[PDB]
């Protein structure tokens, strides 16, 4: 259903390149900013390097209706470390339950990683915006 | 004529005077705008004869360079030595743009590759007079009375531009050590990442290069599917036809002179006059995690200042020595305000940069910011950061000079502040700069 | 309903005071940050400067588990040339509908706003971000 | 004669005068409508020997240029510096013409590309009066004669038509640095959208051109499938065949005399006299974000302005120093009203251009529409704009000139003004033009 | 049904190109000024760029007779800049419901964007005149 919806806007405040790994939507679709009817493919946005000042953005939300909400995750990735691990990200708007979660693990000690704007009482998760910084 | 070596060459004044004039080996390079092109005045007077060696070993050498402005060089053929020696003429000389295909951020790197392909016949060498030997070379009494005249004006302006034109005539640099032979040359430059095997990049493009100066196509396929633009040079063709093919050294035409004139000379060559000021302290900004100092009171007319510093002692104030001039890069730009979303200012001029990133609004039109400045590219080396803050929002980093053994390459301590992230977006890009030491003249009565 | 709801971060990227003035919600009700039942009222807002480079939120969304949306305004006002207007915002996420309004309407050459992660499809109003400078 | 060199050829004397000869060394360039030939008059003295270097170095290079008259210079091989010297004098020598092949919209952006195979053989070069050696090159008595005719008439047209005439003989530069060899050369023109990246269009097309010199086709195809016309010349055939193949520097004709006589020829052959006069401002137009002022008062006869102004302390008057003679392209244009749906002006001539837009009903037959005028491309620069207003409908443009360092490149700021939307259809090109200092003389008594 | 009809003028005032992307009519039919009969393809318009000082006609309306109204969206976009968004234009002229709509979205903030003409109260959409410039 279309009222459970997230947008993830990946900022890389830093100076060197952060990579996107293992994205996977769960429930729902992707979709391409602005029009939840034009279904995006994660490969789409696998592999891809944020360069330092740079934004991507991230839109997910239910499928047409269905009583299903959505549920994803990805990884941020040191693209000049062996692809070592910077952070996941579990991202989960469900239909059903009210609560939602936006849950970021991981111990990259050399990376700064900043999210805010999520909502977790009710309704639709909402607009997260994660500034990430490489020390 | 046949087995013939540069000993013959050397010992018949005939032959001997032919090489040294057909190869240019008494005057200096003028390292200009259109690179290390030999002057026409003699700079040395003519050697009664010349130390050589003879070498006859065939063989394709390569080699690598990653400073920016040093094409023209590698094209002809200096080593790591006289290339590093020459940069600070060649950058200065040079002509700057926006769009050139070098590039040297933080997260990709650029390179220039070189393979010669030498039939050599030997090395003439110079003797300068800093080794101390009783054959040393004679400068020119000519440039002796020019450098006298020039020194001789009333004024450190008219000083510094009679040295200025003197050198442009004379030249910058003095090829000391030199390959005679033949080559066939072949360059080109390539950009990649940081993060790839910089081991395996130098390799795939020197086996490539290699094999195409073998066979001698203006482009060429390495292994990893790299392309590459190749440009060539013949110098090949009999001892009348042996030309200079490699230089193994080279010294500043400056260097060249007695001990006394020589300071006076390099101290009249620096660009900016600098000097030592009080300090105050930026109001409000009170979230970032250390003070912001900027110059106290009134900058004196005629100087300026590069940026904000997190030092609470004293600001650095320079001022430029020659005055500004068509077809001569300025020491120093004015910086204008950012097209949109953005209060950074923005260098007018190319590639010069500043070191400090401003906080507050930047007006060039009102002071202090029309008093800020930005450098030439030659004036300034990379440096590193010191965080602090703990928070990307209020973060900033102090910039220090990175601690190098000789005093030749030391950087001011100035500690320019640069905010971590700035609000906004289109702002310019990080400074990670600091200034030379050796570009600034102090206690001048200037 | 509080699946009804909407984040304004006025985020000051200039060196110059601006001013909130006139918000109202007209449906629904201003409320605390993360926490939908402390309702707070708009005086709590108004006529409040935010700083050079810091944020300031203002939360809005509907009656609890109400058939009540969120709407209201607000006009962002220069106060070095006497409380002039910068911008006037309204915005609108109703619960019997699924077009969501955001409207940035007025003129003040001397000033330059952006906003962004506002939704219009269908759920929510999202957390919208507002970039104001003075130049 | 097999291993000899430019040293050989200058020794004997001879030989040294039939390369004089023949590369016209002691010959200016007369930069005129059909581009830069040399003249048949001898300019300077024929030295008594030659400054030289050897150089034998053959490789391909590439040279680019944005300007737009500067196509048979480019085609003739001038460097950068040497193309920037010359281009007033060609562009205002040039024949303008609609239809032009090259275009420099603020949307597209055209450029002229030049790759030269060249087999070098050295470098000679000249001593002007400005550098203060001591064997500098001595103007001819002849034409230091004529210039002494020219500043001897009796009223300062004819003073101006003298020097005109004068300079139309003997070249408006002399060439300094020449180098010697052959060359094979290859040009082309590109336009394309200023969004796509330059520093790929660049490389392709130099990539393109330098394949197509190698091998030497009338066109190119390059990888981008960018279709180039390219242009093919021959300068390659022993001594006796040496041609100059490049041009390192020039020197402005005027810039040889001594000081007091430079200074009075510099002045004499600036085009327009300049006059500052009172403004009034224009009725009505209240719905303006900001006042437009015109001249106040009559203006005098035979004088012209240039266009509405924002500026509310002075307005500039400009007046013709050359009479209108054929063949000579005038200084100023007059301007016809626009053929439909338009109340804005037109330069009568092809390639003039105006700064400010009319802000009323222009009419040619009355004034002050009568007294309005273009100026020639070379009197202009581009600047920049300054918005004023809150909606299209009424918003304005104010021209400033853009700040540079050098004091040649300086423009009037006369605050021209442009409306942002022009009511009705098929309107003129908005201008964003400034006219320059250097083509304006103040205080004359004329 | 022909009586619900939408014309669009761009008209580029400015001195920069402005391209159309992502035309699409959901409803109803685009066609050829003054023939509603001679319908036309989205791909007519898609990515056309409009010179400064040119003027593009975008004609839509209901099919032959069909309940049908018209409804469609697009967006500009600046082509010297990576095609960032300058603007998204929604427009609706039902046939069922009364009142029209016509929505113009976004945030570019160096471009200028004035929409005039439109009719919401009955009947068609009406003519609507957008002259676009870029400061």
């Amino acid at each position: 259903a279309y009222a459970q919806w997230v947008i993830i806007i990946i900022h890389n405040v830093g100076s060197q390149d952060v990579k996107i790994k293992n994205l996977k939507a769960s429930w729902g679709k992707l979709h391409a900013d602005g029009d939840k009817d034009a279904e995006v493919s994660a490969s789409n946005y696998e592999g891809k390097i944020v360069k330092p000042d740079e934004k991507l953005q991230i839109n997910a939300s239910g499928r047409s209706d269905a009583a299903e909400g959505t549920t994803g995750t990805f990884d941020l990735v040191d693209p000049a470390d062996g692809d070592k691990q910077v952070r996941h990200f579990y991202w989960d708007s469900p239909w059903g339950s009210k609560t939602n979660t936006w849950t970021v693990s991981g111990s990259n000690t050399k990376w700064m990683i900043e999210y805010s704007g999520q909502n977790l009482d009710s309704g639709a998760l909402g607009t997260i915006t994660v500034d990430t910084l490489k020390k | 004529q046949a087995g013939d070596t540069l000993n013959d060459v050397i010992q018949d004044p005939t032959r001997r005077n032919k090489l040294i004039n057909d190869n240019n080996l008494l005057k200096g390079i003028i390292m200009g705008r259109d690179g290390p092109v030999p002057s026409s005045r003699e700079l040395i007077v003519r050697p009664d004869t010349l130390r050589a060696i003879i070498n006859n070993r065939a063989t394709i050498e390569t080699t690598t360079m990653e400073a920016e402005f040093t094409e023209t060089l590698m094209e002809s053929n200096y080593n790591s030595a006289s290339v590093k020696v020459s940069a600070p003429f060649i950058t200065a000389n040079s002509e700057y743009s926006e769009s050139s295909s070098f590039k040297n951020t933080e997260t990709e790197k650029s390179m220039y590759t070189s393979s010669r392909y030498l039939f050599p016949q030997g090395r003439i060498d110079f003797t300068t007079p800093d080794s101390g030997f009783d054959d040393v070379i004679k400068l020119s009494p000519q440039f002796t009375s020019g450098v006298q005249a020039a020194l001789a004006k009333a004024t450190g302006t008219e000083k510094r531009e009679a040295l200025q034109n003197l050198f442009q005539e004379y030249g910058h640099v003095f090829r000391t050590k030199v390959h005679i032979g033949g080559v066939l040359s072949a360059h080109t430059m390539e950009t990649f990442s940081r993060s790839e095997n910089e081991t395996e990049v130098k390799q795939d493009v020197k086996a490539g290069l290699e094999g195409a100066v073998k066979g001698w196509q203006g482009t060429i396929t390495t292994s990893q599917n790299r392309k590459l633009n190749v440009k060539y040079i013949v110098n090949v063709v009999q001892s009348e036809h042996w030309r200079v093919i490699e230089v193994t050294e080279v010294t500043a035409v400056a260097d060249l002179l007695p001990q006394p004139i020589r300071g006076q000379v390099k101290d009249l060559l620096k660009p900016l006059l600098g000097k030592w000021v009080d300090v105050e302290k930026v109001p409000g900004l009170e979230s970032l995690p250390v003070s912001v100092y900027r110059p106290k009171g009134a900058i004196p007319a005629g100087w300026f200042w590069l940026g904000d510093t997190a030092d609470a002692s004293k600001a650095l104030l320079v001022k430029p020595t020659l005055p500004a001039r068509s077809g001569r890069n300025p020491a120093l730009t004015s910086l204008h305000q950012g097209s949109g979303m953005t209060e950074q200012p923005f260098v007018d001029l190319p590639q010069y940069q500043y070191l400090s990133t401003y906080f507050g609004s930047f007006a060039h039109d009102t002071p202090p910011g029309s008093t800020l400045r930005g450098l030439r590219p030659d004036h300034v080396l990379p440096g590193r950061y010191e965080m602090h803050g703990d928070t990307i929002s209020t973060a900033v980093y102090v910039t220090r000079p990175v601690d190098v053994p000789f005093p030749e390459d030391e950087c001011f301590d100035l500690k320019s502040l640069v905010r971590v992230k700035l609000p906004g977006s289109g702002n310019p890009p990080k400074p990670r700069s600091a200034l030379k030491k050796s570009m600034v003249l102090f206690d001048s009565g200037e």
